[PDB]
């Protein structure tokens, strides 16, 4: 062998020099680092009672030194294995994590099957997700088939469109028209354009359909209101008026067991406000460190509410309490004044106005960043079209 | 643009 | 000359060095990111994934510095991560460009071979990898003859391993360098740079002054030492 | 890019 101590003598690290193994731990330090003194010196072998440690052992020529099986974790003190709390890392399992005494369960809506790993699952349907925004002058549909991103137009009479949303039930497209102050409906297919709104409207910000009482909720900024009316647009009546500034973001939890509206306002003192539906059980949910609140959405499974904000340049999600609040992107360039919000799976949609970009990443790193499409104009509404 | 100064 | 890394960089304004864990760092104005590697460039790694415009780069302490000439201001990340991101300046009046740090501590110091008889290069020299790297002036044609020692004209007439190329040209034989002589008559051939690395011939006999002759040139027909060693010590 | 989008 090339030159260095090929024989037992003990070779400090990185150097051509080798010690005499009696030099362990013997009180004088002789490395030049001293590695005989290791700082994992005067402990125990494992002759003693496994050395304390409540697994696997070893009693190598630096102490001893307690290993664990997979799934476990070593103590600050280095005396026992403690367990992963794999359900405590957000995004680790994408629906329903359940901790074990080593590992972790997991499970998924009925809307979704479990993978080969039993972190991730996918939509059980065989139709593709449809990626809906609202360029001023059309709105545009992307085909997601399998990243083969398909442009095109859906309607071609729309002068200036903001809101955008579905109807599952029917297969509509609802949206409205900044500039004849008029809310529309459409099928998928672009065929069917029939208004639902024709007045009272002067600035839509979001439109949010219940799609289980069959009724159409909208936020109006000039009208400072938060009003519903029948999914035909037939009855309309104002919901919520009562210290309503500037309300831009709506989401809604039709599910039984939820029935809970959510809506963003950015006037003084700016906040996400949580209420059932017809509007009785009003309450703040987050308040704190929020400046321009803008767009919301709603994760079913998980019972999230994802909200985004223009001014502190954010995006992030928390309970329905507003509890246990994290970041998905936050302290990041990217957005420069983002508008509206979009989930699917574990993908995160949403448009920049700055930008005038549509732009998705992993909803629950904020990484996987990459760019759906560009846009002439600004990009005000998205939603995603999916069972 | 121009990667200038 | 060689290529570190080279794959898919578009424009790269920026380059710093961190000697306390000798990573590479660079910005993109085009990608518009950071990223950081080894010196050999193999763990290369997106710092910041969003950079804008950066035209200037530096790294101190636990983060990196850059200058963004799109958004006039002067922005901050941490090295490992790009985590906290924050700008330090507002938006200044015109676009900053370039970007330093004023550091009062030593930095790290190593000795150079070229503080030494200047390393035996004749004109300009640096310190190498393994050592003191010559070099020739900006003006004129040289070429790095006598063991790459010796910064002369490129005129074409190159000279045998037998000789000892001169700052004139003129190859005398190798055997007549450090002998006190001036052989090359402008004293090239005897500056203390060669003689302080030259040495004598096993057939010959050493001066005290570093010089070289042969034996009969001691206690001879005259002095040739040039410090009275060959008359001393018959 | 002001916040109103009237
Ligand atoms: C665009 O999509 C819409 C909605 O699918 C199409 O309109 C109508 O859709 C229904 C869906 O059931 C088609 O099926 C018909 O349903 C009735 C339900 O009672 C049934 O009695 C009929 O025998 C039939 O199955 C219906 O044909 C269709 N209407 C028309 C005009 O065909 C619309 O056709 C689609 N347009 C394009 C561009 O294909
Ligand atoms: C757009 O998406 C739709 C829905 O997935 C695609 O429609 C189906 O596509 C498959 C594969 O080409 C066909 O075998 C089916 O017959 C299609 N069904 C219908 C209802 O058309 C459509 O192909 C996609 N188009 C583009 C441009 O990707
Ligand atoms: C609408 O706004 C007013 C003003 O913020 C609310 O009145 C405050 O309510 C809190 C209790 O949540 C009191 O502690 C404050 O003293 C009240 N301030 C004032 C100036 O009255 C009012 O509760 C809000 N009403 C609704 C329907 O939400
Ligand atoms: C972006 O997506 C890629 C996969 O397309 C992710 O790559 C994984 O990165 C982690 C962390 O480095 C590795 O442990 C995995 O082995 C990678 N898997 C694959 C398939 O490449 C990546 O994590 C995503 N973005 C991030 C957060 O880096
Ligand atoms: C980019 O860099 C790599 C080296 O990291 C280049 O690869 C070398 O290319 C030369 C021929 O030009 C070969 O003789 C070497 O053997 C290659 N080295 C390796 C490790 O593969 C590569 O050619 C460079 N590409 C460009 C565009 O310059
Ligand atoms: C372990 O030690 C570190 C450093 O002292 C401390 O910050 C951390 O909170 C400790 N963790 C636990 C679980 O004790
Ligand atoms: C003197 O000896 C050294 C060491 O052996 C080198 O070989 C050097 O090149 C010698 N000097 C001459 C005559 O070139
Ligand atoms: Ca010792
Ligand atoms: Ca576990
Ligand atoms: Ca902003
Ligand atoms: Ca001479
Ligand atoms: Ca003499």
């Amino acid at each position: 062998q090339p030159f260095h101590c090929p024989s037992t003598q003990w070779q400090c690290p990185g150097y051509s020099t080798c010690i005499n193994l009696s030099a362990l731990c013997d009180g004088v330090f002789d490395c030049p680092n001293g590695t005989d003194e290791s700082p994992l010196c005067n402990q125990d072998s494992c002759s003693h009672f496994n050395g304390g440690c409540t697994h696997q052992c070893m009693q190598g020529p630096f102490g001893a030194t307690c290993l664990c099986p997979l799934g476990y974790q070593l103590a600050n003190d280095t005396k026992t294995c403690e367990d992963i709390n794999e359900c405590d890392i957000p995004g680790f399992c994408s629906q329903h994590c359940v901790n074990m005494r080593g590992s972790f369960r997991c499970a998924c809506d009925p809307e979704y099957t479990l993978e080969s790993d039993g972190r991730t699952c996918k939509v059980t349907g065989s139709e593709n997700p449809l990626l809906v925004v609202a360029s001023r002058d059309k709105i545009i549909v992307d085909n997601i088939t399998a990243h083969t991103h398909n442009l095109y137009s859906l309607v071609q009479d729309v002068s200036f469109v903001v809101a955008l949303d579905f109807d599952s039930v029917t297969g509509r497209v609802f949206w409205s028209d900044l500039l004849q102050g008029k809310t529309w409906s459409v099928f998928q297919n672009g065929t069917d354009k029939r208004v639902v709104h024709d007045s009272g409207l002067s600035v839509t910000e979001m439109i949010a359909v219940d799609w289980i009482g069959r009724n159409l909720y909208w936020t109006d900024y000039a009208l400072e209101t938060i009003e519903v009316s029948k999914i035909d647009g037939s009855h309309r009546t104002v919901l919520i008026s009562k210290n309503v500034t500037k309300p831009r973001g709506l989401a809604l939890d039709p599910r039984m067991g939820d029935n809970v509206m959510f809506w963003s306002d950015w006037g003084h003192h700016p906040r996400i406000e949580r209420a059932s539906m017809d509007g009785t059980m009003r309450t703040v949910i987050v308040q704190e460190k929020i400046y321009w609140p803008c767009g919301l959405s709603i994760d079913y499974p998980n019972r999230l509410i994802y909200f985004m904000d223009a001014y502190l340049d954010y995006i992030e999600f928390c309970d329905y309490d507003g509890h246990n609040r994290r970041q998905v992107i936050a302290s990041d360039l990217v957005l420069h004044h983002p508008h509206a919000l979009t989930l699917f799976e574990d993908f995160v949609y949403w448009t920049d106005r700055g930008t005038r970009q549509v732009m998705q990443a992993n909803k629950w790193h904020g990484g996987n960043q990459s760019v759906v499409m560009y846009s002439v104009h600004q990009p005000l509404g998205i939603t995603a079209i999916h069972p | 643009x121009x990667n200038x100064x | 000359r060689v290529p570190i890394v080279n794959t898919s960089l578009v424009w790269p304004n920026g380059l710093a060095l961190d000697l306390e864990t000798d990573l590479l760092y660079w910005a993109d104005a085009s990608l518009q990111k950071i990223e950081r590697s080894t010196l050999t460039g193999t763990n290369r790694e997106v710092v910041v994934s969003t950079a804008f415009h950066s035209f200037g780069l530096t790294v101190y302490g636990q983060y990196i510095y850059w200058t963004d000439l799109y958004t006039r201001k002067i922005y901050r990340a941490n090295k490992y991560d790009g985590s906290d991101l924050v700008a330090m300046t507002t938006r200044l009046p015109t676009q900053p460009s370039g970007i330093s740090t004023v550091v009062k501590t030593q930095r790290q110091q190593c000795s150079n071979p070229c503080d030494q008889f200047n390393g035996g290069c004749s004109h300009i020299c640096a310190p190498g990898p393994n050592g003191a790297e010559c070099q020739c002036p900006h003006e004129g044609n040289w070429y790095l003859a006598n063991d790459n020692k010796y910064c002369v004209v490129d005129t074409g007439t190159r000279c045998n391993q037998l000789q000892f190329t001169c700052l004139n040209g003129h190859c005398i034989n190798q055997d007549w360098k450090c002998d006190n002589d001036n052989d090359c008559g402008d004293g090239s051939d005897e500056l203390p740079t060669v003689c302080a690395f030259h040495t004598c011939r096993s057939t010959a006999f050493t001066c005290g002054n570093g010089r070289c002759v042969p034996y009969h040139y001691r206690c001879d027909y005259y002095n040739d030492c040039g410090d009275n060693s060959d008359e001393a010590g018959c | 890019x002001x916040l109103x989008x009237x």
